[PDB]
């Protein structure tokens, strides 16, 4: 079991590098809303910021979290350039539902939804 | 009855004169772009029937969406097609245009340009004979003249 | 009942759910979002459309491959009537010109449609029909056009009772009336109260009031979550917009609560404010 | 074998250097150039006038879709699923019954005409020959609902014509 | 034997032989396979830890030029520890003959990024990243091309299903293209057609 | 006006200006991490407001280091 990994060493590096990029959206957002011509508060779109590095929490190995540090920064990249548009941004988004609950009587009314 | 006449008149007239021009502009991504500019040969023409193509999208009278339709794609059409007046018609050439076609089973093409755009023409065809086309385009003015939007106004 | 009515799954683009909805109108404004509501729900939607095909050709490929339907009308007979309610489970009353014509005023478009379309309705077999209103539009003074409303509603009142009769407030969308009135015009204030509500939770409510049954027959009206003063109204839009006859009447004259009729939290529907949507919504300022 | 390109030099000449001289300050060649775009104005241009004078073509075309039947008889179909399992982008879509004699037949045949890409895979697939890839090329419809073909739409597509498709078949059955 | 069937050419065959052979003397520190087909074209199986090596030996040395630089596709075979593999496929100028260089990967170890030595392979190497997600170590530019900007899941593995799993269509809601989970209008009937009966005897794997 | 007390009710009006936090709670050994249930994004974000407000580019690994309003409060009269 002979591994390279990425950048890292250990998930020291990873929280380091992770903490940076999230610093990197935090001040690459309204300027943005500000281009982009969105409709979206400055707050909401840095709560969904905040939730897409939430929702992927649960990884624990370093070469994931520095991939991920590379995918987040391709995107931050094609954002503060102008090469992405305005149907990108709000597909990162949702305000087009989308709406089923994970209620077990809708997924009961609803047909087939284990 | 002799306004109802005159209304007419005046009405078939205007249909004339859109039906007489038609300034298009090629929008043609794929091979269908090519049978575009074989329909624009010195065999079939297009000025006969006042068809000139013209690189502006903001005298456009019809817009001919030829070639795969795809999702890198899709804003940029329709951000050109708002730049567009209030009359405006649209031909849809080609069978990936028209309804997805061979690359119908993938991802990152989007099946036909009804999601996209309203569709005035479908022709069929891979590539629809430049002969077929002309003939599309023909039965796009007869459906211009088919329009009576002022004797609608009118009774209104 | 019989098959190809019963739902299918998830909702939206040939997903088919269970209702038919033959939607009057259409043409203009709340009947277009109406459509694609009910698009993206993915239904089976017969319009009839008395005017060019071109403007329901650029409504039109909201719905799915073959799934709006077209039909043509008038406000004369009983026949192309019948045949848009042939086969249809709900239908929705969605008729009105805000402004008097030379073949039509306010008088019998109120008087003469309803009448007709609910006659062939309670005949023809369909169910949950659904009618829209103006809020406060009754017998008293200052508007032909509200009178004309409450006459209406004194007859889908009367014929065929288990209807849901519906009304909003005055609603702000992308091709608002009144509205752009304000940012097109050109000026004077009073005071008057007013509660204007997004055009989305107007359709949401709808589309779950055509989906829901067991709550029919009670009529509704909407409710604008902050219902402020019109002058306050007029200096915010322009001040986000960035720059220092029957119509203004009905602008002018009244807009209040009725407490006696339910509206939107007793059906289910979150109610969004008029300052979000309106910073979403005002374009079209000076560059 | 190779034949290269633009290796010349520039002659030191008088005769040479007058000549470039002239065509530099005299406009020779641009000259020369209007002369052949003038030379191709006095022709006759190939055009067709189109609605009366259709274009020339082949008796082996793509088109139409059309079925064929027998000789004072019946379908000559037998949903055999070759051309569905040859359609390259799976247009076909047959659902087959027998009826009440007992001779295998079909219930539902479909062509999308969006999604074929006239190969004519299912012209040499077809082992009766029942499909028959129809001559003329006029489709120009103006809903997205027309363009998928029922087997009632080419059964009356294929009796609008045969007299055209069996020419064109006793044309060209020797080669494929 | 002699009408309607290609004929191989045993010259070519003994040449690359001995050039194979030549080659697994010179560099012993990373050649595992050298194995020739029956139309004559080498193949290099190589660990991949000596691309740059490799490509640095075999781009000079004048017994084998080879300039040129084409296909590099990591081929995606499950079943294995290592499911990618990066052919890289060369031509000579003066030789008139085809190597192909497989080196194989997994999914997450990087390779050496040969960019340095091929200035070919710049968006041959941006393609393998965008389509597969073989990640290249010390290489400059790493973006999406040939795919949406807003999209993810790098589609030409196997574990990519033929659909998408966004598609766009346009609603008047929100005046725009939005992104909707996928709703076909048919099937895509896919047919079993993995006939049994062994079509090729030689073939034949050993069993248990 | 570079004073300690300037320094530190401008801190102080900064973490009043910061929204999640609840109470004010002013301390001297605040630890605002998990004393007063935050994250390390939290952390984050309140330091790139400090920096943005009115220190210098503050890096990562100090950022790290400081977990405290004190030792916050610390960090700017240390390096200002
Ligand atoms: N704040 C608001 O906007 C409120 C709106 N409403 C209702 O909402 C709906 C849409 O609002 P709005 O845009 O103002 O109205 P619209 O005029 O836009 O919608 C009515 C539609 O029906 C058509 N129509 C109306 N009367 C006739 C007639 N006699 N013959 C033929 N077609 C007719 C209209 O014109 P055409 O024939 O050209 O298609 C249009 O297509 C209307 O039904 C209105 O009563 C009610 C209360 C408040
Ligand atoms: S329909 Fe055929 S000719 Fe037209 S773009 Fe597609 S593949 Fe090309
Ligand atoms: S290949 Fe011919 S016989 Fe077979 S199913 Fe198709 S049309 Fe019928
Ligand atoms: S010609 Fe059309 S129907 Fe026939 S196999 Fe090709 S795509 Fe399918």
């Amino acid at each position: 079991t002979s591994v390279k990994p990425i950048f890292s060493r250990d998930m020291n590096e990873a929280k380091r590098r992770v903490r940076e990029l999230y610093r990197a959206w935090y001040r690459e957002v309204p300027n943005t809303v500000h281009l982009f011509q969105l409709d979206i508060s400055v707050k909401q779109g840095r709560d969904k910021v905040r939730e897409m590095f939430k929702k992927n929490a649960h990884v624990t190995d370093p070469r994931v979290v520095d991939l991920l540090v590379i995918k987040g920064k391709m995107e931050l990249e094609e954002t503060i350039n102008v090469w992405k548009q305005r149907t990108h941004v709000m597909r990162f988004f949702h305000e087009t539902e989308a709406p089923r609950p994970k209620d077990f009587l809708s997924k009961f009314y609803v047909g087939h939804d284990p | 009855s002799r306004g109802e006449y005159v209304v007419a008149k005046l009405d078939d007239l205007i249909n004339w004169a859109r039906r007489s021009s038609l300034w298009p502009m090629t929008f043609g991504l794929a091979c269908c772009a090519v049978e575009m500019m074989h329909m624009a040969a010195p065999r079939y023409d297009m000025d006969r029937f006042g068809v000139v193509f013209r690189a502006s999208p903001r005298q456009s009278d019809v817009m001919i969406v030829a070639g795969t339709l795809t999702n890198k794609m899709a804003p940029a059409l329709r951000k050109v097609y708002d730049q567009m007046p209030e009359p405006r018609y649209v031909v849809s050439m080609g069978s990936c245009a028209n309804g997805g076609g061979y690359y119908h089973y993938s991802y990152s093409v989007v099946r036909g340009c009804d999601r996209i755009v309203p569709v005035d023409i479908y022709v069929p065809g891979c590539p629809p004979t430049a002969e077929a086309l002309l003939y599309g385009i023909l039965q796009l003015q007869k459906k211009i003249k088919r329009e009576k939007r002022l004797r609608i106004w009118y009774r209104r | 009942l019989h098959h190809a009515v019963i739902p299918h799954g998830k909702g939206g683009r040939s997903s088919v759910s269970g209702i038919v909805a033959t939607v009057f109108g259409a043409t203009g404004f709340l009947g277009r979002y109406l459509v694609n509501h009910l698009g993206r729900m993915g239904s089976q939607v017969i319009v009839p459309y008395r005017c060019e095909p071109y403007d329901t050709m650029h409504l039109r490929p909201m719905g799915d491959l073959g799934q709006i339907i077209f039909m043509d009308w008038n406000g004369r007979d009983k026949d192309s009537i019948r045949r848009a309610v042939e086969h249809s489970n709900v239908v929705i009353n969605l008729v009105g010109r805000e402004w008097e014509t030379k073949n039509f005023d306010f008088e019998d478009v109120f008087v003469k449609i309803p009448q007709a379309i609910a006659q062939v309705s309670k005949e023809a077999g369909v169910e949950k029909f659904i009618h829209i209103s103006h809020l406060n539009a009754d017998i008293k003074s200052s508007s032909k056009y509200l009178r004309n409303k409450a006459v209406g509603e004194k007859e889908v009142r009367e014929t065929f009772p288990e209807a849901t009769i519906i009304k909003p407030a005055d609603i702000f969308g992308r091709e608002d009336r009144f509205l752009n009135y304000f940012a097109n015009i050109r000026s004077l204030g009073k005071k008057t109260v007013k509660q204007p509500v997004y055009i989305v939770d107007v359709t949401k409510g709808i589309i779950n009031a055509i989906k829901d049954p067991d709550a029919r027959g009670k009529t509704f009206a909407f409710v604008g979550p902050n219902r402020y003063l019109l002058f306050d109204l007029v200096q915010y839009v322009f001040a986000v917009a960035h720059r220092p006859r029957d119509k203004v009447e009905r602008i002018h004259t009244t807009d209040r609560t009725l407490p006696h009729l339910p509206g939107l939290e007793d059906l289910g529907v979150q109610a969004t404010p008029l300052e979000l949507k309106a910073i979403e919504v005002l374009r079209r300022h000076r560059t | 074998t190779y034949k290269y390109v633009n290796l010349r030099e520039p002659s030191m000449d008088m005769k040479s250097v007058t000549d470039r001289a002239a065509q530099t300050l005299l406009w020779t060649e641009l000259i020369r150039g209007l002369g052949m775009t003038l030379s191709y104005l006095f022709r006759e241009p190939a055009t067709i006038n189109y609605p009366f004078e259709k274009g020339p073509l082949s008796p082996r075309f793509r088109g139409e879709h059309a079925l064929r039947r027998y000789p004072s008889g019946e379908e000559r179909c037998i949903a055999c699923k070759l051309c569905e399992a040859v359609c390259p982008a799976q247009a076909i879509t047959i659902e087959a019954e027998p009826r009440a004699d007992g001779s295998r037949r079909t219930t539902r045949y479909d062509i999308d005409m969006t999604k074929c890409i006239y190969c004519g895979f299912c012209q040499e697939a077809c082992p009766v020959d029942a499909i028959v890839e129809g001559p003329n090329f006029e489709f120009s419809t103006e809903t997205h609902e027309e363009l998928l073909y029922n087997k009632e739409k080419l059964l009356n597509n294929g009796d609008k014509w045969e007299a055209e498709i069996a020419a064109n078949i006793q044309a060209d059955y020797l080669y494929r | 034997t002699r009408p309607t069937v290609r004929p191989r050419n045993d010259v070519a065959h003994k040449q690359l032989s001995a050039f194979g052979e030549y080659v697994a003397e010179i560099l012993p520190k990373y050649v595992q396979q050298v194995q020739v087909s029956c139309f004559s074209e080498l193949e290099i199986c190589i660990h991949p830890d000596g691309v740059i090596p490799v490509l640095t030996f075999l781009r000079d040395h004048s017994n084998a030029q080879f300039k040129s630089l084409a296909d590099l596709t990591a081929v995606d075979i499950p079943t294995r520890q290592n499911r990618f593999e990066i052919v890289y496929n060369l031509l000579s100028l003066r030789f008139n003959s085809r190597i192909r260089v497989k080196t194989y990967t997994d999914e997450l170890t990087p390779v050496e990024s040969s960019v340095s030595v091929y200035k070919a392979a710049n968006w041959y190497e941006r393609e393998i990243w965008d389509m597969f997600g073989v990640f290249f170590a010390n290489h400059p530019d790493l973006r999406r091309i040939l795919t949406d900007y807003g999209f993810e899941g790098h589609p030409f593995r196997k574990d990519f299903p033929l659909s998408g799993y966004v598609e766009l269509r346009y609603d008047d809601e929100v005046k725009r293209v939005v992104a909707e989970p996928v709703e076909l209008a048919q099937e895509f009937r896919k047919f079993d057609l993995n006939s049994p009966w062994e079509a090729f005897p030689a073939y034949r794997q050993p069993p248990e | 006006p570079l004073t300690l007390e300037g320094i530190k009710d401008r801190v102080l009006y900064v973490l009043k200006l910061y929204d999640k936090i609840d109470p004010e709670k002013l301390s001297v050994n605040s630890h605002f991490m998990k004393d007063l249930g935050l994250d390390s994004l939290d952390q984050v974000e309140i330091i790139m407001a400090m920096e943005d407000e009115f220190g210098f580019e503050i890096p990562d690994i100090d950022a790290e280091k400081l977990m405290c309003p004190q030792e916050i409060v610390d960090y700017i009269a240390d390096k200002k």
